[PDB]
RNA sequence: GCUUGUGCUGUCUUCGUCCA
């Protein structure tokens, strides 16, 4: 619905088959953890990773 | 379908009382004085006992299929 | 070379990918193959 | 200093006092007993035929969870230690179940006593499922009717319940300090009156109710320390306390030993 | 935000472990008077893709 | 799929030291200690034995992330004593416990039979 | 013609969060390719931190082009645009 | 003397999941 529905986060690698979230942001997206999904998009260049790092963090 | 061999809580063994269980039915006890009996004080193991559905019964009246 | 078993009256027989499905003795149209000979192992947890 | 009082005493539980020690102390007692005691339990079960009404992994679940003799565990080696090839007679023990029913009518009951011990250590006492009495007939394990058959082979190795539950020498402990509240580490939720809606502890007549006229102690530390081991069978309750005491000592000898060797 | 936690060694005994069934299904289907399929163990000699 | 293997809570890599130890500058006569394959029942059983001693100024522990079997330790010590020296009368002091509490046990149950 | 003279220039003085993105990610793909970089790097290994390190000393050799609404534009250096 | 093979339908319908 807003912009604030897509952010860049920063990857940690764990074990098990959820996403994790720190729980402030779940105001933004507006979820929570009743079944909801969420989808991820990886960045394939050096230009769109800085992208993401300096304007959607 | 089969009496568990422990309590989901605790870990407590009550796979080894159900005939006990059923044989204290029989002769007239209370559920909560079966119980009781069997020396199952937390509720926890009381709910075992006390909630368990017995489908393997139902399971074996169908002929097998290996013979 | 391959063993079945009769989906009626649990006989056990063999096939030659040649006879028609069916049970020898009761002609039950409903088979089921019989279990592998490898060895099967289950972790206990 | 730290003293022990025993009120309770039986094979598969104790019910004791600990005094002149940590809460610290106690509590990692309580959770070395709970989760790091070793013990022996069922671990790999080769299925050489099972024609029954149950898959092959219930019943592997349901025979991981039987208890076994524990007594001389000490002495055994972990899998993973053992130098041997496949499994030994240091670091493992076979049992053996085979259960038919003869007959074209009725049901047969596989119990636990239906499992024989076929190989394992050396005069010691390990291997053999618990069993109270010697006419107890054991956990149920399975049912069959007529031309159904459970032909198994399990074997047994040692394991603590961090891997597993079922390697757990405990059912559950009890523990508890201070029944009157004198420390003030819980505020009571009431209604009109806190006194008369909560029912008094078990201990609260081993302690001096306080005075009405008695002012709050802020120098005052937990003291005294009230618990029940309870043991599935597999150990005695001794053992099990025993054994947790040295688990936690080893387990400070470890630390020591990479301090020092850390120089 | 509606999550909860489990005991693991609940989970251990067996609290809430569920079996699983699929099937499959497949069959020889006709193509032609002498165009049949077959049900058999391919070979990467005789059989193609 | 992606559950971990229950032996990683207490097996030590070849390759991952048991114990790690780091100074920590900001303050005098401080380290970092990292255990591994450890969690609460050793943690708190030497947080609270260090808390009593009159040269031990500072002493607390964390357990970062519960899917993790490791804490770190934070000591820190008066300018004659050392926090090593402390951590190992630390140890030594709570086995010596635990040896007359199983002195004590032992005796007690050899009675009570 | 389109150009205007560097005099009369009267856009912002100060680098945009768009130009900053857009120049950071330029310069860290070059360095990734293999470009000399005008700065002295003491463990740096990271293309983006070498480009942030770069921007902060006002030493990235790039050129922004501000295209206004009629077709003209203006050349502004890097080094001349303010940085915060 | 003997060498490892390289991919996938379409169109509807129904029942569901998380928001709204
Ligand atoms: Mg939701
Ligand atoms: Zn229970
Ligand atoms: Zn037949
Ligand atoms: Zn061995």
């Amino acid at each position: 619905l807003h912009k604030m529905s897509m952010m860049a986060h920063r990857v940690k690698v764990m074990p098990y088959s959820t996403f994790r979230l720190n729980l402030s942001v779940t105001s933004p997206y507006n979820a929570d953890f009743d079944g909801d999904e969420m989808n991820l998009h990886v960045p394939q260049s050096e230009e769109t990773r800085a992208e993401l790092s300096q304007l959607c963090a | 379908m089969i009496i568990p061999v422990r309590c989901f809580s605790c870990g407590k063994v009550v796979g080894d009382k159900w005939d006990a269980y059923l044989r204290l039915l029989e002769e007239g006890k209370q559920e909560g004085d079966a119980l009781d009996e069997l020396k199952l004080k937390r509720y926890c193991c009381r709910r075992m006992v006390l909630t368990h559905v017995d489908l393997i019964e139902k399971f074996l009246r169908y002929n097998p299929l290996e013979k | 070379g391959v063993k079945y078993t009769c989906g009626a009256c649990a006989h056990n027989f063999s096939l030659n990918k040649s006879d028609p499905v069916r049970c020898k003795e009761c002609g039950h149209r409903v088979i089921y193959k019989a279990r592998t000979k490898r060895m099967i192992q289950f972790d206990a947890r | 200093e730290p003293k022990v009082n025993i009120i309770n005493a039986q094979d598969d539980e104790v019910e004791l006092m600990l005094s002149d020690v940590n809460l610290s102390l106690a509590n990692s007692l309580r959770r070395t007993m709970l989760a790091e005691v070793p013990t022996l339990a069922i671990d790999l079960v080769e299925i050489k035929m099972n024609t029954s009404v149950l898959a092959d992994e219930f019943i592997s679940h349901r025979l991981g969870l039987i208890p076994l003799v524990s007594e001389d565990v000490e002495e055994m080696k972990y899998s993973r230690d053992c130098t041997c090839e496949d499994y030994c007679d240091e670091c493992s023990v076979v049992l053996e179940l085979s259960a038919r029913h003869e007959g074209e009518e009725g049901t047969t009951d596989v119990y636990s006593s239906s499992l024989i011990k076929v190989s394992g250590p050396g005069n010691l006492n390990v291997g053999e499922p618990v069993r109270r009495d010697d006419y107890d007939q054991g956990i149920l394990l399975c049912k069959l009717r007529n031309h159904q058959e459970l032909n198994i082979r399990c074997i047994a190795k040692k394991g603590i319940a961090k891997e597993h539950a079922k390697w757990s020498p405990c059912s559950a402990i009890a523990f508890e300090y201070d029944p009157h509240n004198k420390l003030k580490h819980t505020d009571f939720w009431f209604e009109v009156d806190a006194k008369k809606e909560w029912p008094d502890s078990k201990y609260a007549t081993w302690e001096e109710p306080p005075k009405p006229g008695e002012v709050f102690d802020y120098k005052a530390k937990p003291n005294r320390f009230y618990m029940t081991v309870e043991t599935t069978g597999s150990l005695k309750a001794n053992q099990v306390f025993s054994r947790g005491i040295k688990t936690l000592q080893e387990k400070l000898a470890n630390v020591l030993f990479e301090l020092e060797n850390s120089r | 935000e509606d999550s909860m936690i489990m005991n693991q060694s609940s989970i251990d005994r067996g609290l809430f472990r569920s079996l699983f069934f699929r099937s499959y299904m497949d069959q020889e289907k006709r193509f032609g008077i002498s165009i049949v399929e077959e049900f058999e163990k391919p070979t990467r000699a005789t059989t193609l893709r | 799929m992606n559950a971990p293997d229950r032996f990683e809570l207490f097996i030590l890599p070849d390759d991952v030291p048991k114990l790690k130890i780091t100074p920590d500058s900001r303050v005098p006569n401080c380290i970092i200690i990292k255990f591994e394959r450890e969690d609460h029942t050793l943690a708190n059983l030497l947080r609270e034995e260090l808390a009593l001693y009159p040269d031990v100024t500072f002493v607390a522990y964390k357990v970062e992330h519960p899917l993790f079997a490791n804490f770190v330790m934070r000591l820190q010590t008066e300018e004659g004593t050392r926090p090593k020296q402390a951590l190992e009368r630390a140890c030594a002091s709570i086995i010596n416990k635990l040896k007359t509490l199983d002195h004590k046990f032992n005796e007690e149950w050899n009675i009570k039979n | 013609e389109l150009a205007i003279l560097k005099e009369e220039r009267t856009t912002t003085p100060y680098l945009t969060k768009y130009e900053r993105a857009r120049i950071l990610g330029t310069r860290a793909l070059q360095i990734s390719m293999n470009a000399p970089v005008l700065v002295d790097i003491e463990g740096e290994t990271d293309p983006l931190q070498i480009a942030m390190k770069e921007l902060s000393q006002r030493k990235i050799p790039l050129v922004i082009r501000r295209y206004l609404p009629d077709g003209s534009y203006e050349d502004w250096g890097c080094d001349e645009l303010i940085v915060d």
